[PDB]
């Protein structure tokens, strides 16, 4: 049994989106499917479920009027659709297959992989990279500031420096831009001998920056 | 931005301050910093107004990083004061002034306290010293029509119609909050935990909610959700170019189904497309809090600085 | 209206040991309880439905038990992939929020103190209008660490953001970074920038500071 979802989305508030869940390896017409959202750092919320057999569609009251769940038995596929996204729509969205419990509710016996939907008025912007200078073992790193959207990937000495590295989860700033640090621990000996270069990547913006970090 | 009314321009510093009746009327008052103006007149022997040219959307906040003011329609503690949901008391000599805000030159500032909401005012022709200790003579206040820069609301706070909770569940909450803050002895003058060695008071930035009881519930590990309730408080009624509508004009429009509105107003109350128009206030909704195994809709929720003493 | 709390919110238990997660319901739900595991950055997986019926393809070392108001997810001996967030879910009715809040399972280890570093703003950044000051807490355990910024001895509020790594695979520690953000104007108006760190593993709070220089 496989639920395969469409890919990631970056959209502006006020916009329309349809994201799909393709089903296979079971008869799509007599199992309930539905959609669940995980808002950043929160738990699970169900949005609404649908029975593709008779098209009985039912939504959580919180999501009523905000969205459209629909099905297409020929393609064994569910659809989730907003006609107008808000920035609070930024979340991961799962389709799943439900099992009923007669008069009662349901449980979720199979889950799609997730679709990350980001909603933001920001344009794509590459990171700016500032060094964190070290001033026994010493620490040093790179500050990666004001990019959108995620992700960025940071490496050290074109991937050769792999031990003692911490690249942190980014944060959404008040400006809408993401920001994030990568640090390394290093023996004091090596500074003034060894060269330390963090390599920052931001695929969406086609930017690559290499910054040297220094005493 | 503003809810209804663009920035005030007063000229009669002694002009009457009308008690209006409409929801959308006193909302427009709130918008014009007039509720804070009335506060200074009642309590601090002040002539005039604050908010000139600026209104609410130019009030200063501490910290300056304040997110709830990016939503015009969320009520600050002063605003719930003008609508009747709480009282912003006049400061006593025991009410501790918290360090951190830029106090110099403010004429009114407000902070949430552990057991209420306290405002400190200055008289006509005076403003606050840098520390915030005193009111002293200030040349730039002589006008009596002072800018929004002279109003300071301490904290990132939102206030709303609350759903009352029983005493039993309040006690039940008070104890969890004590459990997450065990090295605290008192907050803002009120006993939090029993102590021996208690230190001197110092700044304490914390998340908290007001559940309509004898003190706030301060919180460390909690969760919040927002529910767009689109009830009658969620709409303001107005006459384009001449400001809010009257109590009459508004109440007829939330009852008749006859007047103009936006997509949500027609959907819940009734459209016909002059006359008054009503629209949704820009806010993310009513906040609901999950703390220590309970789900409550508080009266106020936010992150503010208070004074607390530690164990020794 | 029927509320499910999973307590503790974080259970710290050694690998190879036995893990027992609680789910308590506010009103009886009979056996209409299910349990999910949520791996880092993957889809949830169903483990138990019916409070005790193992779902298809789930290892025996997961077992469900309870009925009514108290429910337990037990893992007989914890393996590496078993450290994840675990959710309980009822289906007595179909309310808007039938899920518990989840319990995070972490690797328990011995208390370890962070190594603290503070970095002043790069010159290159300072020329563009903003100063960002970064404090680094390196390789500590437990995760509960408290970090305060003090400029010219004045506590800060509103101008910093913490980020934590996930647990190390080798030593199972955490690292945290706090970034304090100021405009060149404000940044240049002050002299001592101090990072203050409090953690179970330190006898007394640790400060690391610099003067604008
Ligand atoms: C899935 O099951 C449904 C119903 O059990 C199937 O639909 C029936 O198909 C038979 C013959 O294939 C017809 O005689 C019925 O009239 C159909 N009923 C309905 C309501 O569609 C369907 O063919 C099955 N599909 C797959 C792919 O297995
Ligand atoms: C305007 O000022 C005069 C004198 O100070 C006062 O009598 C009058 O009441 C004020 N305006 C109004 C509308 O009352
Ligand atoms: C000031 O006093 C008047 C007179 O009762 C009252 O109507 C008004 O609400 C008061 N305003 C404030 C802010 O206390």
């Amino acid at each position: 049994v496989q639920l395969v979802q469409s890919g990631a989305e970056v959209k502006k508030p006020g916009e329309s989106l349809t994201i799909s869940c393709e089903t296979s390896r079971y008869n799509f017409t007599y199992h309930w499917v539905g959609w669940v959202r995980q808002m950043p750092g929160e738990g699970l919320e169900w949005m609404g479920i649908i029975y593709p057999g008779d098209s009985d569609t039912r939504y959580s009251p919180s999501f009523q009027g905000q969205i459209t769940i629909s099905a297409d038995k020929s393609l064994s596929t569910t659809y989730l659709h907003w006609r107008r996204l808000k920035a609070s729509d930024t979340a991961i969205y799962y389709c799943a297959r439900l099992k009923p419990a007669w008069g009662r509710g349901y449980y979720f016996d199979y889950w799609g992989q997730g679709t990350l939907v980001t909603v933001s008025s920001a344009s794509t912007k590459g990171p700016s990279v500032f060094p964190l200078a070290p001033s026994g073992t010493a620490a040093l790193g790179c500050l990666v500031k004001d990019y959108f959207p995620e992700p960025v990937t940071v490496s050290w000495n074109s991937g050769a420096l792999t031990s003692g590295v911490h690249t942190f989860p980014a944060v959404l700033q008040s400006s809408g831009l993401y920001s994030l640090s990568s640090v390394v621990t290093v023996p004091s000996s090596s500074l003034g001998t060894q060269t330390y270069i963090c390599n920052v990547n931001h695929k969406p913006s086609n930017t690559k920056v290499d910054k040297k970090v220094e005493p | 931005g503003p809810i209804i009314c663009a920035g005030p321009i007063h000229s009669n510093k002694s002009a009457d301050i009308p008690h209006l009746l409409g929801y959308s009327e006193k909302i427009c008052q709130i918008d014009r910093l007039i509720h804070v103006s009335s506060w200074l007149r009642n309590h601090s022997q002040f002539q005039g107004y604050v908010g000139q040219r600026g209104g609410r959307s130019q009030v200063s906040y501490y910290p300056a990083e304040n997110s709830y003011s990016r939503w015009s329609g969320l009520l600050s503690p002063c605003d719930a004061d003008w609508l009747g949901m709480l009282v912003v008391k006049k400061a006593k000599g025991s009410d501790m002034i918290v360090p951190g805000p830029s106090y110099k030159g403010k004429v009114f500032f407000e902070r949430p306290t552990f057991d209420g909401y306290v405002g400190w005012g200055c008289g006509s022709g005076k403003s606050r010293t840098e520390s915030g200790e005193l009111c002293s003579s200030d040349s730039g206040t002589s006008s009596g029509l002072l800018p929004s820069d002279r109003v300071l609301w301490i904290g990132d706070v939102a206030c709303q119609p609350m759903t009352p909770i029983p005493e039993e569940t309040f006690l039940e909450l008070k104890s969890f909050s004590q459990s997450e803050f065990p090295d605290i002895c008192k907050i803002d003058g009120i006993v939090f935990n029993q102590c021996e060695g208690e230190s001197l008071p110092q700044p304490f930035d914390v998340a908290w909610m007001d559940v309509g009881h004898s003190h706030k519930i301060i919180m460390r590990e909690h969760k919040t959700k927002w529910v767009q309730e689109s009830s009658s408080k969620d709409f303001v009624c107005y006459k384009e170019g001449t400001g809010p509508c009257s109590e009459s004009e508004e109440k007829t429009c939330k009852t008749s189904g006859s007047c103009r509105g936006d997509m949500q107003f027609c959907k819940v109350a009734g459209c016909e497309h002059a006359k008054c128009r009503c629209s949704l206030v820009h806010k993310p909704g009513e906040v609901v809090v999950s703390y220590g195994g309970m789900r409550v809709r508080p009266k106020c929720y936010g992150f503010s600085r208070m004074m607390a003493t530690l164990e020794v | 209206e029927i509320v499910l709390t999973q307590s503790p919110a974080t259970l710290s238990v050694s690998p190879g040991e036995r893990a027992t997660l609680s789910c308590r319901a506010s009103q009886s739900v009979s056996s209409n309880l299910a349990w999910y595991q949520h791996k880092p950055g993957q889809a949830p997986r169903l483990l138990i439905y019916g409070a005790f019926i193992r779902a298809t393809g789930i290892p025996a070392r997961f077992s469900g038990s309870g009925s009514g108001t108290e429910f337990t997810l037990t893992i007989s001996s914890l393996q590496s992939e078993d450290f994840a967030v675990y959710y309980c879910q009822h289906y007595n009715n179909w309310p808007p929020n039938p899920f518990g809040q989840g319990t995070r399972l972490e690797i328990k280890r011995t208390v370890a103190a962070p190594s603290v570093f503070i970095f002043p703003p790069s010159d290159e950044q300072l020329k563009s209008g903003t100063a960002s000051v970064v404090c680094l807490l390196n390789n500590f355990y437990p995760r509960e660490a408290k970090v305060q910024w003090k400029v010219d001895n004045a506590l800060q509020s509103g101008n910093s953001q913490e980020s934590v790594t996930e647990q190390d695979s080798k030593d199972s520690t955490y690292s945290l970074s706090s970034t304090l953000t100021l405009s060149k104007a404000d940044y240049e108006k002050h002299k001592v920038y101090a990072c203050e760190v409090t953690h179970q593993g330190l006898s007394s709070p640790v400060t690391k500071s610099f003067n604008r220089g």
